[PDB]
């Protein structure tokens, strides 16, 4: 859990995603705004707890060096295969391991941010490995995460 | 008697949160895969954009799952209280 | 690059919630055990009282654990966002 | 997941723990009050969700027959050994599997609802199986849950 020179500069770009007014400090209010832009809804106490977890000088806000201890402590990443599979499985109506090409088009052209029918063409072309008009999403997710 | 035993642990609002975020997990998984494995030249800015959207959707699904675990334990709390009357 | 990978999942307010409720789990586990196994005649009303308090304390500890899981994933969300800048 | 005659009457006593005004209906407000008396803090949406989960006629409140479907669906119980062990472990300062008799007295006479020094005498007498002034809480919890 030790960091490099390129990452420090990069995590400095990161700090600006959070320090919306640039005073070199991240407040609960700024953290709320960011967390909500990510579609989450932390309470006041939760925001204070996140700050408190890494607030060395205990002045109530996160500065850049406090921001790097959060990062050093947590650089390890993990494969997302299983969670992505579970997201596909939300649309597996019979829980049979398949989503038809037609159903995938329906989902992707109507829900969330959506893709265009053309983007969906490319996605299904990759996903429908057997060319049977059906997507074995477990296999497809394993191809994309390999 | 039941002694120290408690109820075993096995909405429309959450439902639509799930379907929007799940679609978005499909969307961004595809777009990151395409832009990191099916392109000649990787446009890192584009990858970064979809990685932001990807983590946002994954974490939204996590938040829904945790809320359902909380809801379930709240219901188990009611049932555990009702069950004290069996004693 | 990180592609589809995300941050691995491994307060004073919560702290005191935990210690009060944990003590109460010890308290009611003892009092239910005593009143169901160390007494000549079981006073069911007494057992019911301590079963209510027992479930209340167990479920309070559960609520703390779930809140810590939520907090941890919120922090992981921040870290996952910061990490998009490595791309 | 089918219920008996004695349990129906008993679960009728249960219904009155919740139906604080006795109109034969449990509202979000009444559920809040109860859940808070159990030291929990469900939000408005959480209360409505609990009602909604078992509200057949969809009139916004739980009646006694809706109350029994919640129960039928969930009669199965489970052993609490592990969770109780984890509660003791909160007071295991070095994480060595032991809590001294002195520390247990301290905890139990100062925290939570508390016991009297005399109740603690009886508790420690049972817990300190080896008479070494130390409580192997894993073993003690297994004795009480056996
Ligand atoms: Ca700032
Ligand atoms: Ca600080
Ligand atoms: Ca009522
Ligand atoms: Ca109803």
């Amino acid at each position: 859990d030790q960091l490099t020179e390129e990452q420090i500069a990069e995590f400095k770009e990161a700090f600006s995603l959070f320090d919306k007014d640039g005073d070199g400090t991240i407040t609960t209010k700024e953290l709320g705004t960011v967390m909500r832009s990510l579609g989450q809804n932390p309470t006041e106490a939760e925001l204070q707890d996140m700050i408190n977890e890494v607030d060395a000088d205990g002045n109530g806000t996160i500065d850049f060096p406090e921001f790097l201890t959060m990062m050093a402590r947590k650089m390890k990443d993990d494969d997302s295969e299983e969670e992505i599979r579970e997201a596909f499985r939300v649309f597996d109506k019979d829980g049979n391991g398949y989503i038809s090409a037609a159903e995938l088009r329906h989902v992707m052209t109507n829900l969330g941010e959506k893709l265009t029918d053309e983007e969906v063409d490319e996605m299904i072309r990759e996903a429908d490995i057997d060319g049977d008009g059906q997507v074995n999403y477990e296999e497809f997710v394993q191809m994309m995460t390999a | 008697g039941r002694k120290l035993e408690l109820t075993k642990a096995e909405d429309t609002q959450l439902t639509k949160r799930v379907k929007n975020a799940a679609a978005n997990v499909l969307r961004e998984t595809w777009l990151i895969y395409k832009n990191t494995k099916l392109v000649k030249k990787i446009d890192h800015a584009k990858v970064r954009k979809h990685q932001r959207k990807f983590l946002q959707a994954i974490h939204q699904l996590r938040s829904v799952k945790m809320e359902q675990r909380k809801l379930n334990d709240q219901a188990n709390t009611l049932v555990d209280l009702a069950k004290t009357q069996l004693e």
